[PDB]
RNA sequence: GCUUGAGUCUCGUAGAGGGGGGUAGAAUUCCAGGUGUAGCGGUGAAAUGCGUAGAGAUCUGGAGGAAUACCGGUGGCGAAGGCGGCCCCCUGGACGAAGACUGACGCUCAGGUGCGAAAGCGUGGGGAGCAAACAGGAUUAGAUACCCUGGUAGUCCACGCCGUAAACGAUGUCGACUUGGAGGUUGUGCCCUUGAGGCGUGGCUUCCGGAGCUAACGCGUUAAGUCGACCGCCUGGGGAGUACGGCCGCAAGGUUAAAACUCAAAUGAAUUGACGGGGGCCCGCACAAGCGGUGGAGCAUGUGGUUUAAUUCGAUGCAACGCG
């Protein structure tokens, strides 16, 4: 905030597997706090991503991860009386944040039957940079190369 | 103005354009001259001068740092 | 801090072009008094002499001639 | 294309917009790129990544030219006069020597009264 | 009569002091040509504008007007306004050394005279850039303003007119006295120039400050302190520095300068808060970074409005509206 710098809360990892960056993924499919339900999501969108793939569990996430997970973002830094914006390095702990947070965000839409079939489908098309996951990536990018010109 | 560095250079290393104006004169008359300013601003410029110099010579108290 | 005639007393002169040239920067600009440590009242011959090397072609105006 | 051996690289760094030609010894140009033809249009015409990427666009049509070693002409302060130099080194060019031309009056013409 | 007042000569010193005449460099603009290609320019952004008739950029050559970067410095000169590239001529003023000479020839000054920023006016030239007026494009609810693109008078020269400025250290001129310190600039004396010096004596000037003064701010040996000589100016604010009349001016206008009426205030300094699209520091889901909502739908409740015989009364920015 103002002055503070935080120590964030530790993260218990995922109770199939030692898996921390998983368990902050079910975090961001959290809905009202029903983490019984939320991780039965997580698990059955795992293994059928795992069924289509021939890898495991914990590779085949990865593979999806880095076409979603982001370099440089635009923030708005002011300067004076002109108003833009300035490409920054992402963090390394934000750089799977909001590459989780994409992956969600557009499973929340593109409704086949349920949950569990919205972010299998999710990770498939990440996994060779298809769907609109990758995509949201993709466009930030834009607005980071046409905005490079601000350092 | 002019600067060789001959030849384990490199690198830029062009002091000598800042070592003489290299901006100075020619961000005064791109504009704004009024024939007025340059005096006012001027006077005002040594009046806070010799204040950095005068307190410069009577910064002698204790302060306790 | 540097002194010039005015301890080693002779009259500024517009021909020696070899004591000239160390009042002049590389640009051809005279260098101010404050730099050098001159005295005012040579520093104004000093002005004089350089102004008439430069009439003579003896010194340069600047190097983009 | 005549294959010349050397040249002079003049730049134009203006306050709006960088101008970056390189010519020829003799001052007969060869090619020229500017910032504001590299796209940029606006407030990202006038800055130093824009001279930056002038300077890159200058260093192809030059290249069927062939020049090897080539002297920088800066003239105007710019939002770069820094930038578009350091890719002019690293375009593939060697870099002789550097002077400032930039057409410093002495107390000659009246400066304007805009901007208020 | 006399010499400390004033003045003259002798030898030197510094200075953008003034006038006249040439000359140098940079830069801007324009013209012609060469190379060379799609943008150039401008702004917070954009457009007017310029450009495929080839612009911008670069080079060469030429033509013009204005001003002199650096030196350059609360540095210097001039009564003031004001004056700065260099050189030739004429010339004014100031200061220092030690002598010589006149012998109060001094100070101020109504009227009068002369000089007098910039803008403007008259005649004849010149015109690069800048730039009132004016046009176009922008901003804005509107913008005949601030912004941008252009652009006339003017800014420049020769001779006159105008005599006006916040023409201001807002402090008239001359003369004497009264703690001091730190510097700048310009002479000069002595000692060792024995070594970028040491010790004094004059002119100008900057800052800080003792006594003293002042309503305070502040001035403070160049006093707003302590005394003398003379001139000018003020008598609450608005009206109004206006009209009338006189004088000057080609004109613009300047100078002299009221009254009626209106108000019990106007004003200056300083003090405490408040405010600032002032500065410096800091804090708060204030912003940022995320989550879930309201505002869309239905229902419940409350308020306003409408209606009614009554739809009791109160709350009704934040801090009232599932409130009493």
């Amino acid at each position: 905030p103002r002055r503070r710098v935080i120590g964030q809360r530790k993260i218990l990892p995922d109770p199939k597997f030692g898996s921390e960056l998983l368990a902050k993924f079910v975090n961001i499919l959290m809905v009202d706090g029903k983490k019984s339900t939320a991780e039965s999501i997580v698990y059955s969108a795992l293994e059928t991503l795992a069924q289509r793939s021939g890898k495991s569990e914990l590779e085949a996430f990865e593979v999806a991860l880095e076409n979603v997970r982001p370099t440089v973002e635009v923030k708005s830094r002011r300067v004076g009386g002109s108003t833009y914006q300035v490409p920054v390095e992402v963090r390394p702990v934000r750089r799977n944040a909001l590459a989780m947070r994409w992956i969600v965000e557009a499973a929340r839409k593109r409704g086949d039957k349920s949950m569990a079939l919205r972010l299998a489908n999710e990770l498939s098309d990440a996994a060779e940079n298809k769907g609109t996951a990758v995509k949201k990536r993709e466009d930030v990018h834009r607005m980071a190369e046409a905005n490079k010109a601000f350092a | 103005i002019k600067v060789r560095e001959n030849e384990p250079f490199d690198v830029a290393l062009r002091r000598f354009k800042r070592s003489c104006e290299k901006a100075g004169v020619l961000a005064e008359v791109r504009r704004r001259e009024f024939y007025e300013k340059p005096t006012t601003e001027r006077k005002r410029a040594k009046a806070s001068a010799v204040k950095r110099h005068a307190k410069k010579l009577a910064r002698e108290n204790a302060r306790r740092t | 801090f540097c002194r010039f005639t005015a301890e080693g007393v002779q009259e500024i002169d517009y021909k020696d072009i070899a004591t000239l040239k160390n009042y002049i920067t590389e640009s051809g600009k005279i260098v101010p008094s404050r730099i050098t440590g001159t005295r005012a009242k040579y520093q104004r011959q000093l002005a004089r002499a350089i102004k008439r090397a430069r009439y003579l072609s003896l010194l340069p105006y600047t190097d983009r001639h | 294309r005549k294959q010349v051996s050397d040249g002079v690289a003049h730049i134009h760094a203006s306050f709006n917009n960088t101008i970056v030609t390189i010519t020829d010894r003799q001052g007969n140009a060869l090619g020229w790129a500017t910032a504001g033809g590299s796209g940029f249009r606006g407030s990202r015409k006038s800055t130093p990544f824009a001279a930056q990427v002038a300077a890159e666009r200058c260093a192809d049509a030059v290249k069927e030219y062939g020049i090897k070693n080539l002297e920088v002409m800066v003239k105007g302060p710019g939002p770069g006069r820094e930038s578009t130099i350091r890719a002019l080194n690293a375009a593939g060019f060697r870099i002789t020597n550097i002077t400032d031309v930039t057409p410093i009056p002495h107390n000659g013409c009246r400066p304007p009264k805009k901007r208020r």
